[PDB]
């Protein structure tokens, strides 16, 4: 060609760099990116420990031949949400709120505005959201404290443990403004074994399969 | 007594300014953007021989 | 269409009427 | 950065030998490797070249088809295998690193070399003199000429100025036309045009004496100059 | 109360003195200047290789070398003349929003959500690129790293404050506080003795890098300010906010010079830059495009129509021969 | 020679065939053109399966354009005054389009199987390269397998009850032995390659994909539910897309095999069979064009993204 003997080697180096870039991007596109979100004093240092193991906190783990990267929220202090658009194209959002959230005092306002914010964001409305209620050590002993009229005047009926959980799940379903694209995966388990990892693995498997089907035009 | 004292001190420092007004100060940007216009290859397109792209 | 040969007038007439396939 | 050579010795005509170059101190997998030779008290001569990743391999047309080049990046070793040796293959063999991108120095480091003894178109570089007496403190200008113009269409001039001290290995002084090396005193400079190229030395020091070489890259095969030896 | 009353009355009297002496806006005087026509800029080169969202890009001092930061944790150094990838740096933190080119070409400082500015050395002795120094000390996400010298750089963060560092020691030499929101961008002055920073409190301000005073403040936006950059003569600057408005402020007038908004524009400005002459204010917008405003007339005198995603970063060469635009579509485009 | 009865086609059947062919032709062009516009215009739907679907739509459109008008001309004129060259070329184009369509169906079925069996980043940094070589291979095979149709035909003259006619067809007398074998096994080859093989491949791959989709083993291991019925729905759509293909491509090959089986000679017991075969062949080709049309409708009514794309294109 018209290239000098040195520019040919420069082009060869650039092509080798191209090869390395696509080789590492093949692995980068084969990794599941999970965002982790939650309200104040909701509990995020109890599920990241269950995973198979400053600013942003990154947790890496391989589950069933899938490389999961989870990005935490408890390292930030500014709640201006200027870094959420950096999380576009993530596989899913694990959002964490506890049934004991109205102990730090009210559970409606801040938590439900956080939900509606992540359910109103243009970037996240096409991304599935995973919901967790993990522990079973205090979720029963504070329902029977007193009628919820002090801070929950929307419901004034019979209140057992299962009934309250079902009602909270139903009002969450009411919070979702558009069910056409996004899907909610609520979980009611015991934070005792590796069931959270299996649940998030199944949720990401299903959302990836649905993206595959939409890509094929079958859904 | 001492949380907004620094703010008002800065505002006082924001008062003793050699105040160049927007009609005195628009001339700076005007002169700079007119005097350096001939050497801007984006405002004035470069001849195709000198273009390295 | 397909015929045995030219002596079969009926087959050629069918080929004339039939679709091209 | 350390390139060390091995495999030298005395060999009968018609035999086959192998030279090894082991590197330690830099990114071997990102450097192309050159094999150069110097005839006894005659001058330098390029032998072979292999690009990064073993993609491009070039040989000198003088002994093209007779030698072969092998490389191991995960082991950081460069092999030069010689099949049939005449009475010309006896020489001092050097191993050189060469990285190629915009603004690099592709001949900065040379090896220590090994001795090989055998029992009994191309651009031509012309060096004006071979022995020049001079005393310290006097500016010295060396000149050399080329057949074709080294000036490519990019604007780069492919001229490399090396110095060989007595008992030592060659060291880069200038890599393209006037670009100083790393760790070299800033008194050396280069200038010229097209085919005539001068290396100027101001405030000459005692250890600056030796044999100066100018070579063209520009193309293959690579050719060296005769060698201008400074006297003192 | 006394101190609150004193602050309120000082603010009111400063604003009154500012208004009573201000003559007329920039447009009122510059209306007589003829426009520039339509800046039709064509993609001469498209840089491929980034395989994720591209957030930052900064030109080299020689107007030929580029550094680009993408989401996949890659900082690529490009030769802008032949599309040759000179270097590819695997970053430790994949969440980067800024990084720049050292004025001597030896170093690159780059960072983001890690709250750490990692600085890598290019002209080494081993032929690779190694991490030189990691600057830490911020408690919020990082933005607009800008080298002053080979041992001195200023970085903005979301701690409502900026920091001036010393690379050899690695300790925070100076701290500039006074903002009340996430500070999103800073630009270094050409004289390298002052700078400006805009925050999420809809306010920008001019800070002195030597003695660390809050020299001046600037308001007028309604929402978060995402980008900021000086006029090439270091006597003015421009901000771009989520209000779908760019605003030119002047460092000596003490208020807004003028505005670069349009009715059809609904999305905010995420990147801003100036041409070499300070005549074409280029703004990388949120929808898909980059708008070449005339920094004097606030007219959309050119649109760069590529980039099937939002233009996230802009850059102009020190010689002004080309414009680099990076978007979330994982491509840079070089325009002339 | 007479069969105790002439040969003719009823005018009512001609009108019905004309109306059906016109409707199918218009619907197929509209759907395929809109699908191609959606695939080409949108960059985010530019990828492997979308490229395969675009190739399928292009082949279907070319098939409809090359089939429907010429059959309308044959019905309304019963003459071929246009020469020998394009009667040589048209069967080549027809067989090439049919091969492209069937191979694109097979490749698309394989891709849909892969998306649900190798779901883990099956879309990785895009794969337009392997799809490119696949599409080129498919097109080359389809073109080369239609060249015998591009060599075979010829025009022969005849006199029939005083009428002077010219017919372009596969002449029984040919040069090479292989060409004569092709002339004798034309319909068998068409039925065994353009109908049975794509049907088997698509049905098998789609059955594996459906099995993988509904591969639930642990009873209610997750409380997700709901969209398991959605997977059932899309599987039902998948199996309907195969049933329509089978039922719309069966009659033409059925007519040809009845022609090869029940056609006699030298006795007046063949002419009514030909009269029936005219109508059956025309109906079969019409419903084959309907199958060509059927795909964009299913893509609209199944894929929400495609539904929105079709709504945006048609309503604006």
């Amino acid at each position: 060609c018209t290239l000098s003997a040195e520019d040919k080697a420069a082009v060869e180096r650039s092509k080798m760099i191209d090869r390395n870039l696509r080789e590492d991007g093949e692995k980068a596109a084969r990794e599941v990116k999970l965002l982790l979100l939650g309200a104040g004093e909701s509990g995020k240092s109890t599920i990241v420990k269950q995973m198979k193991i400053t600013g942003i906190v990154e947790t890496h783990f391989t589950f069933k031949d899938l490389h999961f990267k989870m990005f935490d929220v408890g390292g930030q202090r500014s709640e201006r949400k200027k870094w959420i658009h950096c999380f576009e194209g993530v596989t899913a959002i694990i959002f964490c709120v506890a049934l004991s959230d109205y102990d730090l005092v009210n559970r409606m306002h801040e938590s439900m505005k956080l939900f509606d914010s992540i359910c109103n964001n243009k970037w996240f409305t096409d991304t599935s959201i995973i919901l967790f209620l993990n522990k079973k050590d205090l979720f029963e002993e504070k329902i029977k404290k007193s009628p919820l009229t002090i801070c929950y005047p929307e419901y004034a009926g019979s209140n057992t443990y299962e009934e309250a959980a079902a009602y909270i799940q139903c009002q969450f379903e009411d919070l979702n403004k558009r069910k056409d694209t996004k899907e909610i995966y609520t979980h009611f388990t015991c934070a005792t074994d590796t069931k959270n990892v299996q649940f998030v693995f199944d949720a990401v498997t299903d959302v990836i399969i649905k993206n595959n089907l939409k890509d094929c035009g079958l859904f | 007594i001492a949380q907004a004292r620094k703010l008002v001190e800065q505002l006082k420092m924001e008062a003793n300014i050699d105040r160049i007004k927007v009609s005195k100060a628009a001339a700076d940007l005007m002169a700079y953007c007119e005097a350096h216009a001939k050497e801007d290859p984006l405002l004035t397109p470069v001849p195709a021989s000198e273009n390295p792209f | 269409c397909s015929c045995s040969s030219l002596m079969d007038k009926e087959c050629v007439y069918f080929c004339h009427l039939d679709i091209i396939w | 950065v350390q390139l060390v050579e091995s495999g030298g010795g005395l060999v009968q005509p018609g035999g086959s030998r192998k030279l090894s170059c082991s590197a330690s101190g830099f990114a071997f997998s990102s450097f192309g490797m050159h094999w150069v030779r110097q005839a006894p008290e005659k001058g330098l001569e390029w032998v072979a070249y292999i690009s990064s990743g073993s993609g491009t391999i070039y040989y000198a047309d003088t002994v093209k088809g007779r030698f072969t080049i092998s490389r191991d990046d995960p082991k950081n070793t460069l092999f030069l295998q010689m099949t049939s040796l005449r009475s010309e293959d006896t020489a001092m063999y050097y191993c050189v690193r060469s990285i190629y991108y915009y603004g690099s120095s592709p001949f900065d480091f040379w090896g220590q070399g090994t001795t090989l003894t055998v029992s009994s178109s191309d651009i031509v570089m012309t060096q004006a003199t071979s022995s020049v007496p001079v005393t310290p403190g006097e500016s010295v200008s060396i000149s050399c000429r080329s057949s074709k113009s080294l000036l490519h269409s990019n604007g780069n001039t492919y001229l490399y100025w090396f110095l060989q001290r007595p008992g030592q290995s060659p060291q880069l002084l200038i890599y393209r036309m006037s670009n100083l090396a790393s760790g070299v005193p800033d008194r050396f400079s280069g200038s010229g045009s097209g085919t005539a190229f001068t290396l100027t030395i101001s405030r000459l020091e005692a250890e600056d004496v030796g044999v100066y070489y100018c070579m063209q890259h520009l193309e293959y095969p690579l050719t060296f100059g005769a060698g201008t030896k400074l006297e003192l | 109360d006394q101190l609150r009353q004193e602050a309120e009355q000082l603010k009111n009297q400063i604003r009154d003195a500012r208004k009573a002496c201000a003559d007329a806006t920039l447009s009122q005087i510059t209306n007589n200047i003829d426009p520039v026509g339509r800046i039709q800029m064509r993609t001469r080169r498209t840089l491929r290789g980034h395989l994720a969202k591209i957030y930052a890009m900064h030109w080299g001092t020689d107007s030929r070398l580029l550094v680009s930061a993408s989401q996949d944790g890659k900082l690529i150094i490009w030769d802008s003349y032949t599309t040759n990838k000179v270097h590819a740096i695997p970053l430790r933190s994949s969440w980067v929003m800024t990084c720049a080119y050292a004025p001597s070409g030896n170093y690159v400082a780059c960072g983001g959500l890690d709250n750490i500015c990692s600085i890598y050395n290019l002209k080494t002795r081993e032929g690779n690129v190694r991490v030189s120094r990691e600057l830490a000390g911020h408690t919020g996400y990082l933005s607009c790293c800008r080298f002053l010298d080979d041992n001195q750089i200023v970085t903005s963060s979301g701690d409502t404050t900026c920091a001036l560092w010393d690379i050899e020691t690695g300790q925070q030499t100076t701290t500039f506080t006074g903002h009340t929101g996430d500070v999103m961008s800073l630009s270094l002055a050409p004289d390298t003795r002052l700078f400006v920073s805009g925050a999420c409190d809809a306010s920008a301000k001019l800070w002195d890098v030597r003695e660390g005073m809050c020299r001046q403040t600037f308001t007028g936006h309604e929402s978060d300010i995402n980008a900021i950059c000086f006029f090439p003569n270091g006597n003015a600057f421009a901000t771009g906010s989520d209000d779908a408005t760019c605003r030119l402020f002047d460092l000596r007038a003490d208020q807004e010079l003028m505005t670069y908004s349009h009715d059809n524009i609904i999305c905010g400005i995420t990147s801003v830059s100036f041409s070499k002459s300070g005549r074409l204010l280029l703004a990388g917008y949120d929808d898909f495009n980059c708008n070449v405003w005339d920094a004097l007339k606030a007219d959309r005198a050119g649109v760069l129509a590529g980039h099937d995603n939002r233009v996230s970063c802009l850059g102009v060469t020190d010689d002004g021969m080309a414009v680099a635009t990076g978007s979330w579509d994982s491509f840079l485009k070089i325009w002339n | 020679p007479p069969c105790q009865g002439p040969i003719e086609i009823k005018e009512t059947f001609k009108y019905i065939n004309t109306v059906v062919s016109c409707l199918v032709f218009v619907l197929g062009i509209i759907g395929n053109s809109t699908l191609l516009r959606i695939i080409y215009k949108n960059k985010c739907m530019r990828n492997g399966p979308n490229i395969l679907i675009a190739s399928l739509a292009l082949g279907d459109l070319l098939h409809i354009v090359i089939d429907i008008p010429i059959n309308v001309y044959k019905l309304l004129a019963e003459d071929w005054p246009f020469g020998a060259e394009m009667c040589k070329l048209v069967p080549f184009i027809q067989k090439a389009s049919v091969g492209i369509t069937v191979l694109s169906l097979c490749a698309l079925s394989i891709d849909r199987y892969r998306a649900v069996a190798s779901w883990s980043r099956i879309k990785g940094i895009g794969v337009p390269k392997w799809t490119a070589v696949e599409i080129v291979l498919i097109w080359v095979v389809s073109v080369v397998l239609a060249v015998p149709e591009a060599i075979g035909f010829d025009i022969i003259t005849m006199d029939y009850k005083g009428s002077y006619l010219r017919i372009c067809l596969l002449h029984p007398v040919q040069k090479t032995a292989f060409m004569q074998f092709y002339k004798t096994a034309k319909d068998w080859w068409l039925f065994s390659f353009y109908f049975c093989l794509p049907l088997a491949i698509t049905a098998f791959f789609y059955t594996l994909m459906t099995c993988e989709m509904l591969r639930k083993k642990s009873g209610m291991q997750i409380a997700l539910n709901d969209h398991l019925k959605q997977r059932r729905e899309v599987a039902k759509t998948v199996f309907c897309l195969v049933l329509v293909f089978a039922l719309c491509w069966l009659p033409l090959h059925l007519s040809r095999i009845l022609k090869l089986t029940l056609y006699n000679q030298n006795d007046p017991n063949r002419c009514e069979l030909l009269s029936f075969l005219l109508v059956l062949d025309y109906i079969g080709i019409n419903m084959a064009s309907l199958n060509s049309c059927i795909n964009p409708i299913a893509l609209y009514l199944v894929s929400k993204r495609f539904k929105n794309c079709f709504k945006s294109c048609l309503c604006c």
